[PDB]
């Protein structure tokens, strides 16, 4: 026999989300057009969950760190659990900031359970929808615990490839996530929205561009788990 | 060197759909 | 919204890797207790309803050419497959008898694009291994990515030792047994592994003559690129 | 060289209980 994260508390919990899409010329790197679009969807969404949202944009690997630094030392003792998104460029294990790139490990660790013990045995959730390389898939027809415990991360795509996203749509991810989140966030576990997001971008999305490099290619989200129990936003 | 990797690299990459 | 079609004749193959002895110019130590984590296993996947198969001691060699291999059988006839590996590992490897593999290269023959007959069918890769040295104080018309239904059911965390004892074996190991003979049949996998990230969380604590490794802790990983619901059985 | 880094290393650190 086991249950679910314990939800009953004042608030669901806080919602950070770094909407990243202008960049410095010394990066290089372009901007991310549509991550608005992203963004505002996302935003709705975590809103109707019950999540205390809050978006900054074009953040420094500063700013970022500083952010969920000071997050973490907040008192999350009447939250249910913790969700932070990050929109922005992506290499692997690392993210951009305005200026340049940071790892994702440095980012996520201050909320470690010896880092921020007002969340421990809480959920702290993490998506990014950022690239983790530029590899395509052109697919085919006495009580003590783990400081590292209770961690979540919903990534877009899989370590070592590229992230698809649309100007006029925005990132495949972010509208799955959003579609199966809109229909279920509410009544089913999180693992269970998250294989349906899954599916969603798998089925249901395919690259299409000018150049045949990139043309007709595919997408497989990546979810990692260190949750403990069952999770519903209810 | 390559371009069709410039626009990789630097994220230009988009779906055009 | 669905789950894996589990209507085939046989629910799939399930390698079991059990590399206890290592070569003298690795340096590794003799792996006790594997043998009853390997037995254990046996046991639990065969009631699960696998074709469970036990190799012992093998080279990096084997081990890559056995999978290679097994990825050019035909699965047409199977649900899935499951591969589970017992060794000494550090991050992103897993040793062999005779020294280091990337764990990437023993799974990417089961791409979709390398084992079609495995295709929109989940491969599960169970992984008893260090993937590090830090140590946990713990505290107070279609097409589909060539990539996706892949699950790897990690010991530990990114970085981290995994713990096992000689007598009883590894934690993970044990916990995986107990969840699955108790829920293997009725639970999703993702419901069963999150239970067992609950115990080896819980119910373990490292002790130790040295204080180095003293009561330290441990906390499971799982990696979904499901894109189904998975039960073991129709 | 450390012992106690040398049984990570080695994988020799078990528990014992």
């Amino acid at each position: 026999p086991t249950y679910q994260y314990n939800m009953n508390f004042e608030k669901l919990g806080k919602c950070i989300i770094i909407n990243n899409k202008n960049f410095d010329k010394v990066t290089g790197m372009g901007v991310r057009n549509g991550t608005d679009k992203d963004a505002e969807a996302l935003f709705k969404c975590f809103r109707s969950l019950g999540f205390d949202v809050i978006v900054y944009n074009d953040c420094s690997c500063a700013k970022m760190q500083d952010l969920l630094k000071k997050a973490s030392e907040e008192d999350h003792t009447n939250a249910a659990c913790f969700a932070c998104i990050l929109l922005s460029h992506g290499e692997e294990n690392v993210i951009y900031g305005k200026d340049g790139v940071t790892p994702i490990k440095d980012l996520t660790a201050h909320f470690r359970g010896d880092r921020c013990k007002t969340l421990l045995e809480k959920p702290k959730l993490f998506f990014i929808q950022a690239a983790r390389g530029t590899e395509l898939d052109d697919g085919i027809q006495r009580y003590k615990i783990p400081v590292e415990a209770d961690f979540l991360f919903a990534y877009s795509t899989v370590p070592g490839y590229y992230s698809w996203r649309s100007p006029g749509r925005g990132s495949w991810f972010v509208q799955a996530l959003c579609s199966i989140l809109e229909e279920h966030g509410k009544d089913l576990e999180i693992m269970q929205i998250l294989t349906r997001v899954n599916d969603r971008v798998a089925r249901h999305f395919e690259s299409q561009s000018d150049d045949p490099h990139f043309h007709e290619k595919k997408q497989i989200p990546c979810v990692v788990s260190m949750l403990t129990k069952e999770l519903y936003f209810s | 060197e390559t371009h069709a990797d410039y626009l990789l690299r630097t994220g230009q990459v988009v779906d055009i759909s």
